[PDB]
């Protein structure tokens, strides 16, 4: 079963900066990941699916790359609501599997 | 009219009804399994166009008893249909050249 | 008592028998043998049904000189079976059509 | 004049240019993608062999949706090719032991 | 004397000479090329017929430009023997069909 | 994305001597490296293709060697118009990526 390593467990930026999320696979899992932003008492919500692509109603700041068993999350210029906890997910072997989370402080 | 044309546009329309089958039921069949990668409908699909022509890459396959049946059926499948396909194009060439020859 | 109809059959009798023999003598020649995966029987059932379509994925395969020639018979009794099942398609065809213009 | 041979040289000749346009476009669909292998036009004419024989080694394969349309048209072409050679061998078959036998 | 039999023995024997030929080809081709794996004559005789059969497991295969030509030329030459084959049983059965019904 | 390492990031070499540059994928990509030397100034010029494969023009001290993820560009000889950055290049896989670069000092 896959691991995915999300570290560090928090970062922290200035508002404005640009920031990015690391998530490291066990093994090679081509694009098959997917993003997920999770605010205090929220449930989560889909922001990237397969390593880059956009999701309608999401800002456009966001941003994901990588492939193989290194992905970036990015922000443009993080701003207040940003302030979350992001998972990262993968679909290419069953069964599915969750990163433990980074979480965003500003 | 004529006997090898329809059973090939039959065979056609079987064999995508089969790639259709065969890729809802492989994923069925796999998602149980720990480590099988045939588990997602898009790459199923995928998969059972190249098991349907025997251009198999290596890139995806079935690790369960029950998705390996199921990828025996759209094997059989697919070559039965390009053979019927090819036995359709024997029968038109030697009906021309019986005429091309007046017979 | 069609010969096409007959030797198909018994091509298909024939091939499941291949099938058989090929996964238990692919066990017995590749388990001396140091890295083989092709050592257990449910798995080399699998794997001489995709050497017998050549829908071959890459997942198992011999790596002994007995090994593999027991994948040479059973490629050949697979693309030899399938060829004589089109090659019998082809003669139901041309005998309807002979059939349908009337000769 | 025949049929047969003229319908196997024009496949010929069609699947050639199948194999070069399949080159070009698999390369255009395949550079948009992360991890993709199957993007400059050498390797990529020698999948397109591999694909259009089914002999289909596993060291390239596409990724994208539009990379895995074109590697279906070039599967079909070259499998409907193939089998085409295969019907007109069977056509000049038939007639000569047509002519063998005084028909 | 039957064209369609004489075919086939000749194409069987043409196979095992390109098998040989290609062997021996494919590994004089590599041996330049850091990586290449395709390089004693043993399992190049193997890789040889799975490529013939088009039953390829992705073991083996040519990185070079003249090993992968070597590999066309035997794919080629796999194919065409093996519908060379597929023809000659249609003949045969065309021909005691005719038979069978009184031709 | 396939990294390229290349340590060390500067090779201090006699004239006359033979030098080694090294350049080490982070998963296998066959011989599909590059080679480029710029000088102070100048812009990248091919010196290597596919890991060992000579370029027209290039004086034939350069030589190159290695396949897998592990590559090393060779100078029989150093003289000093081969004082330079030197950078390898990956076409194995989607996107090009560069390694950072070896410079040569005598
Ligand atoms: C009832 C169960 C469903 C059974 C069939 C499922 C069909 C799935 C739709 C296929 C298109 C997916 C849309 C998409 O953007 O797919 C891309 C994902 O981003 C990648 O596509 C793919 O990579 C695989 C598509 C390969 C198609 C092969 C052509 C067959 C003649
Ligand atoms: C005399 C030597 C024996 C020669 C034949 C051996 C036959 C073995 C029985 C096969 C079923 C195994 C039962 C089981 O639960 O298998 C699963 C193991 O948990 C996985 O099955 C498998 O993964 C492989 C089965 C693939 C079958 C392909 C269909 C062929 C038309
Ligand atoms: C319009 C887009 C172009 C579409 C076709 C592109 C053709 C590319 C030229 C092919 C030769 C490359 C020259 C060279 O030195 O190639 C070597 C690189 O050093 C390795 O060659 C190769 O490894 C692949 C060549 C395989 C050829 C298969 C034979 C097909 C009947
Ligand atoms: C002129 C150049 C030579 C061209 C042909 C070379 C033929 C080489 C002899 C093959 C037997 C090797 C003896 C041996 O003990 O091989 C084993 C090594 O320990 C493993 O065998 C092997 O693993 C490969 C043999 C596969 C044979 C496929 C059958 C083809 C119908
Ligand atoms: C024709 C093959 C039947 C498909 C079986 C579905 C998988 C059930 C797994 O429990
Ligand atoms: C037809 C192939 C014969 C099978 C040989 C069995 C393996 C014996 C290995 O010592
Ligand atoms: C026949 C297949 C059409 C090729 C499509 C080219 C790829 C465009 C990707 O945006
Ligand atoms: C028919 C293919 C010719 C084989 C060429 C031999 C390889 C020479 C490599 O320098
Ligand atoms: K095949
Ligand atoms: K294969
Ligand atoms: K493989
Ligand atoms: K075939």
């Amino acid at each position: 079963d896959i691991l995915l390593t999300q570290s560090p467990a928090i970062l922290s930026v200035s508002p404005g900066e640009r920031v990015s999320f690391s998530c490291r696979a066990s093994q090679s899992i081509g694009t098959d990941i997917h993003w997920y932003q999770q605010r205090t008492n929220g449930s989560p919500r889909l922001l990237i699916k397969y390593a880059s692509e956009s999701i309608s109603g999401i800002p456009s700041r966001f941003s994901g790359s990588g492939s193989g068993t290194d992905f970036t999350l990015s922000i443009n210029s993080v701003e207040s609501e940003d302030i979350a906890n992001y998972y990262c997910q993968q679909s290419n072997r069953w069964p599915f599997t969750f990163g433990s989370g980074t979480k965003l402080e500003i | 009219s004529a006997l090898h044309w329809r059973a090939a546009g039959a065979a056609t329309v079987l064999l995508v009804i089969v790639l259709l089958a065969g890729s809802y039921l492989a994923v069925l069949a796999e998602r149980g399994a720990p480590g099988a990668q045939l588990i997602t409908y898009p790459r199923a699909l995928w998969w059972s166009v190249e098991t349907a022509t025997t251009v198999c890459y290596g890139d995806l396959y079935p690790v369960t008893l029950w998705g390996r049946c199921v990828a025996v059926v759209v094997m059989v499948a697919g070559i039965t249909s390009f053979g019927l396909v090819t036995a359709a194009l024997a029968t038109w060439f030697v009906g021309r050249e019986q005429e091309r020859r007046g017979h």
